[PDB]
């Protein structure tokens, strides 16, 4: 809990310390939608 | 409201003891010589017909053997078990010759087709697959039902394949490609067996829901047959269209298979030593001459009725 | 977890008229599972073949259900009505569909879209069929109709750009000396230019694309009179009429040989700037070139 | 799975053929006509 | 003369609007859904002695048999093909853009070489088929009884 | 798949035992009842087997009869 | 004779009363009256569907070239400067091919003056006009005609 | 910042994924993984959550009542529109469905298509709420021989000896007491004639007292002639007054 999110500052700290001095075949959940399922439209829908 | 038939009623001349597991399946000879009961002993034991001596027992099922057929056409025994493998015997050398395995899960049930002979066995994993007999290959796998598939009927008409599962759901497949085609969602409960008439082209469903009859090809409903509500594990229909429904609670509900008037209720009796709560139908079925019903107990026992000849029609009448 | 991916094992590529060639008479070779996709990675047919004489043996990349996603060519990845970028042609037409970035959820889609055309006829490019028909608008000012062959021209001879070249005319690779590798031109991501992000062909396109002043008119100071020079008497009043008869009611449609000029006024003045962008060196009234000017 | 080339033991050509029913074996010919 | 993105609505005439085509999303005309109360409703019990409710014999019987042999014996070709261990066509190309004739010629694939792509890919699975309508009788309301029964 | 050899005897015949647990306690439920509470009539049966192991005379008199 | 001013059309799609520019296309609105009273183009497709440009249905043949009219085989092209197909609600002739103009009508709600040089306008549609602008809204396919066939079921040639 | 919360929303959509591939049959993952993307709004994104946890179990009333609460406190009211006509086609028997739609398109729709629509649900034949509250939202459209052709069919479908009541009890409040008068005569005559509750003639009687008070002397002295002690103080009170 804690202890976790100290070691998640900590690992953001190293994080910020690489980027002022791969993915591993990840899903990038931020970049895009994870796995996209469009909802379905009927009669209605010009959106927004 | 068309008045319905007298079937005659039937009545209990035989009961047979002698498994030590509950007596999962029972099929008979096509030649009406004997019959075989697999069992939860996983033991195969054939039974004579006639005398009910205990022809043969055979073992070899790790686990439960759930279903028990033997060919119509070829002298071959072709076993499911719970232990996810499919056993082909030559009864000739009365030994396992073929085996079948792929099923991810334990298999629950299984059909053959009466011209094509091939083989399609439903399983725990809420699939089907259908299987060469002599290859003992999945040249497909059924899959659609989100539970799992408690029977399957395999019939020559259209559609060949009738899948009933846990998810209240019955599909109906087109063989050639291996898919579904209608999907009955109407059975609030678990179907747990179908049962096919072998000349109207009709069929019906066992539920706890109720007991729903329907129509090929499209499954067109026909009937909604209430009663006998409990847990229907297994269903049959005579030539006559004396309909037995054998639920888990040990009665049986015999009915007209036009009207769908219950003209019998029959709850039988449990094992001398042994539970009230060991009363649990696992397999009706008729003989070959559609004389003789065979029951499968939960009580270890195979209760085989005779029709009850001394009935008439105002000794038994028909209620409305 | 049973899940993958099926192979693209069918025939009939479909390829531009560029990277066909110009030989009738066409010998042809087809690998089943060659290679894979160069997108999805899915084990695709590969046709290999030899269109004309200097040739690079040319044959497709990417996979048949990419191809049929993104209309584009399976070797030179240009879009097959215009001969343009998909990139082009996205930002012409829509720009909406794109592809997940992520291997796993693109494969997954792939799948999706792969059984989503195998359900559906086999011959369309996807959904935006329905939208992709309002065509003509801007991009065929410079789509290709041509054959272009100097694509299909084979790879340079970098022996001979070391100078080592000992087979000389012998050697089917090029013997002429390469590009500029400064020139981001140059560099063309395979995976950019499917995608339709920051390719620098398209980017150039668009950029000459952004010069010619085709549908830009409007020299009158808030006048429905546009006065097309280069119509002279060949254009009268009678083409304005009937040009500005789809757009509603001609206010003074006129032909003055003295200035050359084909004055075209509709009467409403959205109508006669729709005239105007149309006249604006992109039409021809009755055999004559009329460029919009302020009249 | 169409694509496997992975072939176990028991998944050889072995026991191909398939015997049928005679009529000393209740063939259906004779089990249509027989009561 | 003298002046100068929602779905497809599906109305059979009296019918206000079809709601079948909302039931099926992606599903073809070839599949049955039940979806009105039509659907709902039951038939009434009649003769049995009917050629709707009789098979449809022997003949029809054999030739879907036939046709279903002959399907499934080039399926299990196809799979002994596909697990069993081990011409130049003139046809037309149109580009719509001339037309050219094609010498498809195969390629001789080698037998001395190993599979090429590795082919354990997980991947998580599709979405299934669109569901079909719920059709069911109506409920039977619990009592409190029965909630704590 | 792999095969249910020697060792893994017992674990598939109560992980089969406990999946027939399941489809025969999903099916006498009727409309409503929000906790299930399939994990307290699993814990139940283990209690009554463990108690039938120990010969201990095992009753909860709240359960449902069926 | 048979030289309707105006013709009424009840259908699945609604009830338009299109005026026929008789005193425009003489020829033409002759062979639409005497068709509608022969019921050539009644009961057929709707041949023709353009993305809300132009709707042709009646057509024999179904492809919106063809179409049997009352003036032998395929009617006279007679397109005049008082029948232009534009504005809302204009009223065609289904002429795909130079003189060859069959019985289908044609409705555009929109201007169609590529359309108007090739196909004999019928007259102007006055009524019904918003019911023919949405009966031929409906997108179809790449030949202009979709899965959904529009047929007619009641029509009254007055004149 | 802006780098810290794309790692917090990483590590965040990492644990519900890893929450969701541990129990894809959980539908709580998915509900609190939606409602996350909506307070973080992407409100497509929490919408493909949505269609995702359908597409595995479109059984749940509460998803489709979250997905269309989501759009409908949103500006995706036409999609909410979708979810519920969805949510009708798959689920028809699901009365809270009906309610919901027809509470959201009656007072920030103001629909009477959505009338339309539960007048199909009434093709469908609900319990007497439904009926009732299609005969209350004919008499806020202000429409009551429309309410009247309601309980007809209400009556019709559902026949009772109340619901008769109420059809006779409507008749007469909208200023139709000739019907209400026919109302009570084929409540006599039809709903329960065999029966002989003399509940219905009571109405009737009560009606007719309204009406004239002859012809409720004459409906209590026929009620006692049918049948009890109602009947006989029902005489007795027709008598006295
Ligand atoms: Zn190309
Ligand atoms: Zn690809």
């Amino acid at each position: 809990k804690a202890r976790e999110k100290q070691l998640e500052e900590a690992r953001r700290l190293a994080a910020l310390q690489k980027r002022r001095e791969k993915r591993k075949r990840g899903v990038d959940y931020n970049a895009e939608i994870p796995f996209e399922k469009k909802p379905a439209l009927g009669f209605y829908d010009t959106s927004e | 409201m068309p008045k319905p038939q007298w079937h005659p009623p039937w009545k209990l001349y035989r009961v047979i003891s002698g498994h030590l597991g509950w007596v999962r399946c029972i099929a008979v000879e096509p030649g009406n010589q004997w019959f075989v009961t697999g069992s939860a002993d996983r033991t195969i034991k054939i039974w004579d017909l006639a005398s009910g001596k205990l022809k043969l027992s055979l073992t070899g099922h790790i686990s439960t053997v759930r279903g028990v057929i033997v060919s119509t056409r070829s002298p071959y025994l072709f076993s499911c078990g719970e232990d996810k493998q499919v056993k082909c015997w030559d009864l000739e050398y009365n030994k396992v010759i073929r085996h079948y395995h792929g099923h991810l899960s334990a298999v629950y049930g299984l059909d053959l087709h009466p011209t094509i002979d091939v083989l399609v066995t439903c399983s725990r994993d809420s699939t089907a697959r259908i299987w060469d007999v002599r290859t003992k290959a999945s040249v497909h796998t059924l899959s659609g039902h989100t539970n799992a598939v408690a029977t399957v009927r395999c019939q020559a008409a259209e559609p060949q394949i009738i899948t009933g599962s846990h998810d209240t759901t019955i599909r109906l497949w087109d063989l050639v490609a291996g898919k579904t085609r209608v999907t009955l969602t109407n059975h609030k409960k678990s179907v747990r067996a179908v049962v096919l008439h072998p000349r109207h082209y009709t069929f019906a469903s066992g539920s706890p829901d109720n007991i729903k009859q329907w129509k090929f090809p499209d499954g067109s409903f026909i009937q909604n047959l209430s009663g006998h509500n409990a847990i229907i594990n297994t269903l049959t229909v005579n030539s006559d269209g004396v309909l037995v429904s054998g639920a888990d609670n040990g009665t049986m509900h015999l009915w007209d298979w036009r009207t769908g008037y219950n003209f019998q209720r029959v709850h039988a009796a449990v094992q001398p030593g042994s539970l009230d709560s060991e009363s649990g139908i696992f397999a009706c079925a008729f003989d070959q001459s559609e004389s003789r019903l065979l029951t499968a107990e939960a009580d270890k026992t195979i209760k085989v009725y005779r029709e009850d000849d001394t009935a008439t029609e105002e000794t038994h009448p028909v209620s409305w | 977890t049973y899940n993958r991916q099926n192979w693209e094992d069918a025939d009939f590529p479909i390829l531009c008229q560029t990277c066909l060639g110009e030989n009738p008479y066409i010998r042809m070779t087809k690998e089943k599972y060659g290679k894979e996709c160069k997108i999805c990675a899915r084990p695709f047919t590969v046709f290999r073949w030899c269109p004309g004489v200097r040739m690079r043996f040319k044959k497709t990349e990417v996979c048949q259900t990419c191809s049929k996603l993104k209309n584009v060519c399976q070797t030179c990845l240009l879009d097959l009505e215009y001969g343009l970028p998909i990139q082009v042609r996205d930002a012409g037409l829509s720009f909406k569909d794109d592809m997940p970035k992520s291997d796993v959820n693109k494969e997954y889609y792939t799948q999706n879209m792969e059984r989503e055309i195998s359900n559906s006829d086999g011959t369309r490019p996807v959904g935006m069929l329905g939208k992709a028909t309002s065509t003509s608008d801007m991009l065929l000012k410079l789509a290709r109709t041509t054959p272009y062959y100097k694509r299909n021209r084979p790879h340079i001879c970098s022996f001979w750009v070391k100078g080592e070249c000992k087979r000389g005319e012998e050697c089917p690779y090029r013997h002429e000396k390469p590009t500029d590798p400064d020139d981001p031109l140059a560099d063309q991501n395979i995976k950019d230019r499917y995608y339709g992000i920051n390719d620098p062909v398209a980017d150039k396109l668009l950029k000459r694309a952004s010069t010619m002043p085709r549908l830009d008119p409007p020299e009158d100071k808030t006048i429905t009179t546009l006065y097309v020079g280069g119509l002279g008497d060949t254009i009268t009043e009678t083409d304005l009429r009937n040009h500005f008869y789809q757009f509603g009611e001609i206010r003074t449609i006129t032909v003055v040989q003295r200035q050359q000029c084909a004055f075209i006024q509709f009467a409403t003045r959205q109508a006669a700037e729709v005239a105007a962008e149309k006249s604006f060196n992109k039409l021809i009234v009755n055999g004559r070139r009329l460029n919009v000017k302020w009249g | 799975s169409q694509l496997s080339k992975q072939y176990s033991s028991r998944d050889l050509p072995s026991h191909t053929k398939i015997k049928y029913r005679q009529t000393t074996q209740d063939a259906p010919e004779e089990v249509r006509n027989r009561d | 003369p003298e002046i100068h993105n929602a779905l497809a609505i599906q109305v059979d005439s009296e019918g206000k609007i079809k709601y079948d085509a909302i039931a099926r999303q992606g599903q073809s005309k070839d599949k049955v859904i039940y979806s009105k109360y039509t659907d709902l409703v039951p038939k009434e019990v009649m003769n049995a002695d009917d050629p709707d409710l009789q098979r449809p014999d022997e003949e029809a019987i054999k030739e879907i048999t036939e046709k279903t042999r002959v399907a499934l014996e080039k399926s299990v070709s196809q799979k002994v093909a596909a697990a069993m261990p081990v011409p130049a066509q003139y046809i037309r190309y149109t580009p719509s853009q001339k037309q050219r004739v094609i010498r498809m010629v195969e390629m001789q694939k080698d037998p001395m070489e190993p599979p090429r792509f590795k082919i354990n890919k997980k991947i998580p699975r599709g979405p299934p088929s669109p569901p079909a309508p719920v059709m069911h009788s109506p409920s039977r309301k619990m009592t409190v009884k029965e909630q704590q029964e | 798949a792999k095969t249910v050899t020697k060792q893994r005897v017992e674990s598939h015949f109560d992980l089969e035992l406990r999946a027939a647990v399941m489809h025969d306690i999903l099916d006498m439920m009727p409309e409503g009842i929000k906790q299930n509470k399939a994990r307290t009539i699993l814990q139940h049966l283990s209690e009554a087997w463990r108690c039938w192991k120990a010969n201990i005379p095992w009753k909860v008199p709240g359960l449902p009869t069926p | 004779s048979w030289q309707p001013p105006n013709v009424y059309l009840e259908t699945s799609m609604g009830i338009i009363v299109l005026e026929l520019y008789w005193k425009h296309a003489p020829k033409t609105c002759k062979n639409f009256a005497e068709l509608a009273r022969r019921g050539y183009y009644n009961g057929t497709k709707f041949h023709r569907i353009i993305k809300d440009f132009m709707i042709q249905g009646g057509d024999p043949t179904g492809t919106g070239r063809g179409g049997a009219s009352i003036y032998g085989k395929q009617f006279e092209d007679e397109l005049h400067p008082d029948l232009k197909f534009t504005g809302a609600g204009i009223l065609a002739m289904a002429n795909a091919g130079p003189d060859t103009n069959g019985s289908q009508f044609f409705v555009t709600l929109a201007p169609t003056q590529w359309l108007d040089g090739k196909h004999t306008i019928f007259g102007r549609v006055c009524q019904g006009i918003g019911m023919v602008n949405r009966v031929g809204m409906v997108e179809t396919n790449s030949q202009d005609r979709p899965v959904d066939d529009v047929k007619i079921i009641k029509a009254y040639p007055s004149g | 910042d802006e780098e810290e919360l794309n790692d917090y929303k990483l590590r965040k959509r990492k644990t519900f994924e890893d929450n969701i591939r541990k129990n894809r049959t959980v539908i709580s993952n998915w509900i609190k993984y939606a409602q996350w993307e909506e307070s973080l709004k992407e409100i497509q994104r929490a919408r493909s959550i949505y269609e995702r946890a359908l597409d595995v179990d479109y059984r749940n009333i509460t998803l489709w009542l979250k997905y269309a609460e989501m759009e409908m406190k949103n500006r995706q009211v036409n999609h909410a529109r979708n979810i519920w006509d969805r949510a009708i086609t798959t689920l028809p028997r699901v009365n809270q469905f009906w309610y919901k739609y027809t509470y959201m398109e009656e007072m920030l729709g103001n629909v009477a298509g959505a009338r339309q629509v539960f007048e199909r649900w009434m093709e469908w034949q609900p319990e007497e709420q439904a009926w009732h509250s299609y005969i209350n939202f004919e008499l806020r459209y202000k429409e009551v021989d429309r309410a009247r052709t309601i309980y007809e069919r209400f009556v019709l479908v559902h026949p009772d000896v109340k619901n008769w009541i109420k059809y006779a009890r409507f008749e007469e409040k909208h200023a139709y007491f000739a019907h209400a008068r026919k109302v009570y005569e084929r409540a006599v005559e039809f709903f329960g004639d065999e029966h002989m509750d003399e509940h219905l003639y009571v109405a009737f009687a009560k009606f007719e007292e309204n009406q004239k008070e002859f012809e409720r002397v004459r409906v209590i002295y026929k009620y006692a002639l049918d049948r009890a002690q109602e009947l006989f103080k029902n005489y007795t009170i027709f008598e006295k007054k």
